[PDB]
DNA sequence: TGACTGTATGATGACGATGCTGAC
DNA sequence: GTCAGCATCGCATCATACAGTCA
């Protein structure tokens, strides 16, 4: 059967709702900004913008605004989902602890009826004492607000009109006023009616009928001092009240139009608007006062702002700052000056957000790192059209790259306070030690006073009250300053060596031969105190303070051989207090105890590279929550140190990695380097925060990227991008691509704007080919706009566009390979297309064409006419299998360089996704669900072997294995269908079964197989079998992949007794959210575990996960496990967490 | 006027069209101008593409009730290409009955007035399984499947026995029992999601049972013949009976019972044959005895949306046209039965079968073809969708593309 | 003695297959 | 003979008329 595991890595970067208020104190200015099924809150600050709070939901918010119900101390937050759960939530902050309180909530609904074309609308009322809702055309839903109803009672009554463009309540109106925009035979008008719930009904509104318009698309309630509402359509923007009417038709805006508005002051003097092509415009009223005063209005202003990212939401704040939300590129805060520049515009940008959504492709590829790479390319569509690189870890580049052999160890320090910063680097190799002064990138090594060249340190850099400290391997070394002198120099009696060491600002320990010696310091010598005897060979050492410097320290962290065994102890007084055997004869290597956001941490890091972690209390000094985690093998080094606002752990290997904290629990983000051994923390007034690497046969030194957990490089094409794919040979990608293009009147097209492609190196163009349009073409110029399509070639490092080739007039590109064929040692690049005409609405002719690429010219070779919209296209075992409308043709590549036909299927409506797995074929359908085909090595025809009769409008297709198949549909639903093993008849062998189903709240757009995790390395076997990625229509990146009968089995009781604590939002129920839910039926789940629902487990408190595992023996099998699976399961989770 | 300007567009992009006919066209205009004539290239230029509003929808941008709608007239263009009858495969004592297979694209099952029932599939060549009746009143009305195992069906006969049997023959029990003679079923329908079977009879009383026994159910739900019953596949919970009354009359069941009291009950003229639930469960198709087709909607049952006037008339030997909506689509299939009187477009008004839109009532497909010029009363398209078997008197009928 | 509802009877409109003649 | 043109037979509704109960 079918046991699937699906979790978010990537969530949603694209921007549903915006709105702006005092959701979290009145003092402060609150953002909310909806992602979908996030929710994420801001404070506005002085020219920035502070996150508090980050919570998710079991829904697509489809309502969302702040109201503030009278006497009501705040500013609740009410939220409509898209399966029409409602809820009013309100923000509650009890000290460290943020928590989002739901004051009622309910799934009001009508059980049947179907939902409107243009969505839900939900509208609060001013005086906040009901919501009105247009679920449905035809009847109006409206929910009494009082708190109680804490469940949401709501009664519908009947609408007459039963087409609704926009509706909204209004400002200053005796009564409950209702005013929406309908369409009849006779046009589109502009309605009120009184809603009054004694009698739960509508009465007659202030207003007669109206003949607004004949676009009017979107209303808005202006508020007091007037009331009414202005109304704006397209070609004219329109104002309407009782008596009072106004009208104007920039001819600015017929070009484009206007989607969104947002209230700038309160008072309604002004508003902000956008259209579909980004474009910003301002809206005046200006009032007037006849006498003393009045009321009354002038027409509008509208002074045309600038341009900034394409506007799905607007929201001013305040001081000039915009915030933009888009779902078609980046959202952007935006300052709006009172003076143009160069170009005109008030606009310009402060701050812009990645956005990866719509993305429409993505490949996954192995550049750079060379064994595995990792990276993901995606794309982004329209103006705001890109390619996005997405890769785990952080990666650090070589600015000066001096070769060197065999170090060990390295140190920083500045002697002259007076700069303030660390300079004269020093590193020491085998036997030896070598001093380096920085000046610029020049290194080398020059000569330094009292400086010890004979003899090697484990202890250098710049120390207090003004000196340096340098602790060699024969005695203990202490330096003056202003002379450069050796005040006070130490020796152990017999002469012997030093072996472990540690050390610290205010105070130092040197161990030699066993014990730990002990010493203290003192200003300009030494006086030590007491000594120690403890138990043989020590393991390494640490001082490490705990806190702001400090610089001294009660406590002392050591090791041991023998009984392996990283120690704490008391100062001077030592004493063992916690015992803590470890397992193996490996032993204890570089120790540490760090401190980041209050939290108490120590790290110890054995042979292996395992290292173990701890949650702790200074106080007792006692260590708890025993964990340990492995990677690689090499040793590994801990130093730590700073950087802008977090703090840093990280150890070194052939992965080398680091640890911090995020929202208070830690975090391990890999680096992308290959070795590191030493390396220091270097920040120089010529290199602020910076860094110094010293490996084994160079050093490296650089800037370091952002603070993330996912890396993301971006290249704007200012186009859309529409297919991609890799080409190794060429080391460059290929990139289907448009830009729109509009008449010139003087024959030609004149374009639009600089973007892609028309910047290319080198270029070419499509050349005809038939038709056939010839015999006078007769179509027109009518129906304006014209879409250009192009290929792009991309270089893999650069990103610099090579080469741009340009489609036939009228032709659509729409799928995309690159493979080589046959007997033919060339990799090419296959674009298959379709011609788009006005005059049809089904595409008749498109063409599969064959590219080779070779020094930026791009030749072509194949070049094939088909009768039919090539929609898909794959590599097929040195063979090109492709699909033409209903027919799904096999290519076959011959030694004349020509295409070739072998075999056909016809039994299709409209084939658009095609999968190969080795000689089985799955094939998507738009109408009549999935097909499972195969072929024939000595037949060549195509056998039908199986299909799934139940049908399905899909948007993406994968294959998992060879019995497994994986759907996505247009409800946001997830599916998997099987073959049946049991051979038993022929009638149960043809019929694939539907034996997954789940709700993902997002629309797939894309599956691809591949990972952006390394192998092991431990502990393989792995415990979760394949990888498979998607990408969504809303930027969100998430994984599939199969699992044993043990744990789905396992992972879904989990899930249930999770679903009784967590605490929901909104109170809605993971199985309702995760519940196969469409227009037609709404069914469980099944076969699919919510890896979001599991890795959530590891955020609850200790009391809760107890409250669970205590019990999860009430089915814990048996073998050498029980209760222990307490930290199994973290250990299980933890499992989870690292295959993406 | 607006239907025309409402049609193409479907919607975004919302650019092109806007003028509202070149912002009124002086009211027609009158004489000449345009009109339904040129009606024409507008609508042979429709929608752009279909590949480039799948991309709009691959973008987010498009609504899916937009894509959906200019997805059914990438259907209907099909449907044009449907004019050719794969198969046919009659028997005596003509057809009454009619039911798909839930799960399989390619069986269907018939019904007789004789007792005759035929389970039907294709892509086999292997002959249909077959049950042998009574002969005189052995007539079927209401044949439906069991959602449970395939190889079994409900029935209900003439002859007084709605019976749960094998195509094997073999009798499953019995649901409902007359013990008397004068009377008998005309309607029949059951659930897979709230586990009921229903059925109506000649007299206007109606029973309703689970799928175990059960027999809640006996109440008078009006005077004279029930011609048909539907229960709604998204609500469960809700009913519909259409009958000879001149009323449709909804309920609920549950609730509400004690005799007048109902909820809705919407009259007509004429007598009726169908109720038919639509797929997502809120319209209602009635269709009447004399022409007019209507259809209600959830919001208000009483009012109907509007008429769409279609010649199927009532007779004796002509087995009751009922109209069907068509899964996945807003589509509406229906037999026709032509008539000497009324208001007709297309002389010279043949017998054929007849598709609207269930948002508009516009007429957007006709399917006919010579060698068979009997009145096919039954249609129902497949739960895929993708073929359409009319039973035709005597005659079988199978609408594919191939 | 009002009501409601159920009994062997009749006019009737006009589809199918089945079948028989005469008249090409 | 294959094909044209009439009889002939295969419990649906709207309208009459008497009983039958039910209550």
């Amino acid at each position: 059967h079918s046991y699937n595991y699906v979790v978010t890595a990537q969530k949603p970067t694209a921007v549903n709702g915006c709105v702006t208020g005092h959701f979290t104190s009145a003092e402060d200015l609150n953002l909310l900004i909806a992602k979908n099924t996030r929710l994420e809150i801001y404070v506005v600050t002085a020219e920035g913008l502070r996150p508090v709070k980050e919570v998710g939901m079991y829904g697509k918010i489809a309502v969302m605004e702040l109201f503030r119900p009278k006497g009501e101390s705040k500013d609740l937050l009410f939220i409509l989902t898209a399966k029409y759960n409602a809820c009013i939530l309100e923000y509650k902050q009890s000290g460290e602890s943020i928590d989002i309180i739901t004051r009622a909530h309910g799934n009001v609904q009508d059980r049947i009826g179907r939902p409107s074309e243009t969505g839900i609308i939900g509208i609060i009322d001013p005086e906040c004492r009901m919501i009105g809702l247009r679920l449905y055309d035809g009847l109006f839903k409206v929910i009494p607000l009082d708190r109680d109803n804490k469940e949401l009672k709501a009664f519908n009554i009947r609408l007459e009109e039963l087409h609704v463009i926009d509706v909204k309540f209004l400002y200053g109106c005796q009564a409950p006023t209702i005013c929406f925009v309908y369409q009849d035979p006779q046009g589109r008008h502009v309605k009120t009616y009184e809603v009054s719930l004694r009698e739960k009904e509508f009465n007659k509104g202030p207003w007669k009928q109206e003949n607004v318009e004949a676009e009017a698309s979107m209303v808005i309630a202006v508020p007091e001092p007037f009331g009414g509402a202005i109304i704006i359509g397209q070609e004219s923007i329109t104002y309407h009240n009782g008596d009072k009417y106004l009208a104007i038709a920039p001819p600015i805006i017929k070009q484009s139009t206007i989607v969104c508005h947002n209230r700038v002051d309160p008072n309604g003097s002004r508003y902000l608007l956008g259209d579909m092509e980004g474009r910003l415009f301002m809206l005046l009223l200006e009032k007037e006062e006849q006498m003393d005063g009045t009321v009354t209005l002038k027409d509008l202003r509208v002074e045309l702002l600038g341009e900034t990212s394409i506007a799905e939401c607007l929201t001013y704040l305040d001081n000039g700052v915009v915030f933009v939300g888009s779902r078609l590129g980046d959202s952007q805060l935006v300052k709006l000056n009172v003076d143009s520049n160069e170009q005109g515009s008030y606009v310009v940008a402060m701050e812009t957000f990645t956005n990866l959504g719509p993305i429409v492709d993505m490949c996954v590829v192995d550049l750079e790192r060379q064994g595995q790479g990792q990276l993901v390319t995606c794309s982004g569509a329209f103006k705001e059209g890109s390619l996005r690189i997405i890769r785990n870890g952080i990666g650090i580049h070589e600015h000066a790259s001096i070769d060197l052999p065999g170090i060990k160890g390295l140190w920083p320090l500045r002697s002259d306070p007076n700069r303030e910063t660390d300079d004269t680097l020093v590193l020491s190799f085998v036997g030896q030690t070598r001093v380096l002064m920085l000046n610029g990138e020049e290194v080398e090594e020059t000569e330094l006073m009292g400086f010890v060249d004979d003899q090697q340190t484990f202890f250098c850099g710049n120390v207090a009250h003004q000196q340096l400290i340098q602790i060699t391997s024969a005695s203990v070394r202490l330096v003056s300053q202003e002379p450069k002198a050796l005040v006070s120099e130490w020796k152990e009696p017999q002469a012997k060596n030093i072996s472990v060491a540690s050390c610290n600002s205010s105070q130092v320990v040197v161990a030699v031969g066993r014990a730990l010696y002990y010493l203290q310091i003192h200003p300009q010598e030494l006086r030590q105190i007491s000594h120690t005897e403890m138990e043989h060979e020590v393991a390494c050492l640490d001082i490490t303070p705990l806190g702001d410097s400090n610089g001294l320290s009660p406590l002392c962290a050591i090791g041991l051989w023998t009984d392996i065994s990283a120690r704490i102890l008391k100062l001077p007084s030592f004493e063992l207090l916690h015992k803590e055997m470890l397992g193996g004869e490996i032993i204890p290597r570089s120790i540490l105890m760090t401190t980041f956001e209050s939290s108490h941490y120590l790290l110890c890091a054995l042979g292996d590279g395992a290292l173990f972690y701890f949650g702790l209390n200074i106080e007792t000094g006692l260590l708890s929550d025993r964990k340990k985690v492995t990677l690689g093998t090499q040793p590994t080094v801990l130093r730590t140190f700073r950087s802008l606002s977090t703090t840093n752990v990280f150890a070194c290997s052939d992965r080398p990695t680091v640890i911090y904290s995020s929202n208070h629990k830690l975090v391990f983000s890999n680096v992308n380097l290959k070795e590191v051994n030493y390396m220091c923390p270097l920040n120089s007034d010529g290199y602020p925060d910076s860094l110094a690497l010293a490996n084994n046969s160079t050093l490296t030194i650089g800037t370091i990227d952002e603070i993330q957990k996912l890396h993301i490089r971006t290249v704007p094409l200012y186009e859309s991008p529409r297919k991609i794919c890799y080409q190794e040979v060429s080391q460059c990608f290929g990139v289907l691509s448009s830009r729109i293009e509009v008449q010139d009147t003087s024959g030609g097209t004149t374009a639009l704007r600089p973007s892609a492609s028309t910047q290319a190196l080198s270029s070419s163009v499509s050349s005809s080919k038939l038709f056939s349009s010839s015999t006078a073409p007769h179509e027109t110029s009518f129906g304006e706009e014209v879409e250009v399509h192009n290929l792009l070639i991309i270089d893999q490092h650069t990103f610099e566009v090579l080469h741009a080739h340009q489609f036939l007039q009228n032709e659509y590109a729409l799928s995309l390979v690159s493979c080589k064929l046959g007997k033919d040692p060339n990799t090419y690049f296959i674009v298959g297309t379709a011609m788009v005409y006005p005059e049809e609405a089904e595409p008749k002719q498109g063409r599969i064409v064959v590219f080779q690429y070779s020094d930026g010219k791009l030749q072509t070779v194949a070049e094939k006419e088909v009768k039919g919209a090539v929609y898909s296209m794959v590599e097929f075992n040195g063979k090109l299998l492709a699909s033409i409308n209903s027919t799904v043709r096999l290519y076959e590549w011959t030694t004349e360089k020509e295409l070739r036909t072998e075999c056909n299927h016809y039994n299709n409506i409209m084939a658009l996704y095609l999968k190969t797995k080795g000689d089985f074929i799955l094939v998507g359908d738009l109408m009549r669900s999935v097909l499972l085909l195969a072929y024939k090595p000595m037949e060549g025809n195509f056998e039908e072997i199986a299909r799934d009769f139940n049908p399905n409008w899909m948007s993406a297709v994968e294959i998992l294995d060879d019995d497994n198949f994986l759907g996505a549909e247009n409800a946001f639903n997830l599916f998997v269908c099987q073959k049946d093993s049991a051979a038993t008849t022929d009638e149960e062998r043809q019929h694939l079964q539907e034996v997954g189903l789940f709700h993902l709240g997002e629309f797939v757009n894309v599956f691809c197989h591949g990972s952006l995790v390394m192998q092991n390395l431990g502990e393989t076997s792995t415990p979760t079998q394949g990888s498979v990625l998607f990408g969504t229509v809303n930027g969100m990146i998430g994984l599939v992949t199969s699992l044993s009968e043990s744990w789905y089995n396992l992972l879904l009781d989990m899930q249930n007794r999770l679903n009784k604590v967590i605490k929901s939002v909104g109170k809605i129920e993971h199985s309702f959210w995760r519940s196969f839910h469409t227009e037609r039926k709404t069914e469980p789940a099944t076969g699919f575990i919510d890896g979001d629902l599991i890795e959530s487990f590891l955020d609850i408190s200790r009391p809760k996960m107890q409250e669970v595992v205590a019990n999860l023996q009430y089915d814990d099998g048996s073998g050498m496990k029980r209760e222990a699976t307490a930290d199994d399961l973290i250990k299980v989770v933890e499992e989870l967490t690292r295959i993406h | 006027r607006n239907k025309r300007s409402r049609s193409p567009l479907e919607l975004e992009p919302e650019a092109k069209k806007l003028c509202a006919k070149g912002s009124g066209p002086s009211r027609r205009c009158d004489s000449d101008c345009l009109w339904v004539g040129l009606a024409g290239p507008q609508i042979l230029p429709p929608c752009r593409s279909i590949v480039r509003t799948l991309h709009q929808h691959k973008l987010g941008r498009a609504s899916w009730p937009s894509v959906q709608q200019g997805l059914q007239q990438s259907f209907l263009h099909t449907l044009d290409s449907y004019r050719i009858l794969q198969k046919a495969a009659p028997f005596d004592r003509r057809a009454t009955s009619l039911a798909w297979h839930p799960t399989h694209p390619s069986t269907v099952a018939v019904g007789s007035k004789g007792g005759d029932i035929m389970l039907w599939n294709f892509g086999i060549k292997d002959k249909p399984t077959f049950i042998k009746g009574i002969g005189a009143g052995g007539s079927i009305t209401g044949l439906k499947f069991n959602p449970l195992n395939t190889n079994q069906f409900y029935a209900s006969s003439m002859e007084g026995t709605t019976r749960l049997q094998d195509f094997k023959g073999n009798i499953l029990r019995v649901f409902a029992s007359s013990d008397t003679i004068n009377i008998w079923f005309c309607s029949l329908d059951v659930s897979a999601s709230s586990r009921m079977v229903v059925t109506g009879d000649n007299v206007g009383n109606v029973i309703l049972l689970n799928m175990d026994g059960k027999e809640l159910w006996n109440l008078r739900m009006h005077k004279k013949k029930v011609t048909h019953v539907a229960l709604n596949p998204c609500c469960d919970w809700f009913l519909a009976t259409a009958s000879v009354d001149q009323t449709v009359k909804i309920w609920d069941l549950r609730q509400v019972r004690g005799k007048a009291s109902f909820l809705y009950s919407l009259p007509h003229r004429h007598p009726v044959n169908a109720a038919c639930f639509s797929p997502d469960g809120a319209r209602l198709l009635t269709t009447d005895q004399k022409s007019e087709i209507r259809v209600y909607s959830a919001s208000q049952w009483d009012c109907p949306l509007g008429l769409i006037p279609h010649p199927h008339r009532h007779f004796q030997h002509l087995t009751p046209i009922k109209a069907a909506w068509h899964p996945r689509y807003n589509l509406i299939v229906v037999g026709r039965y032509p008539d000497p009187n009324f208001k007709s477009c297309t002389p010279y008004e043949l017998r054929t079968i007849d598709v609207f839109d269930g948002n508009s009532g516009k007429m957007m497909c006709q399917l006919y073809d010579p060698e068979s010029s009997g009145i096919s009363s039954l249609n129902e398209f497949n739960p895929m969708g993708d073929t359409l078997a009319s039973a035709m008197g005597y005659h079988i009928l199978i609408w594919s593309e191939q």
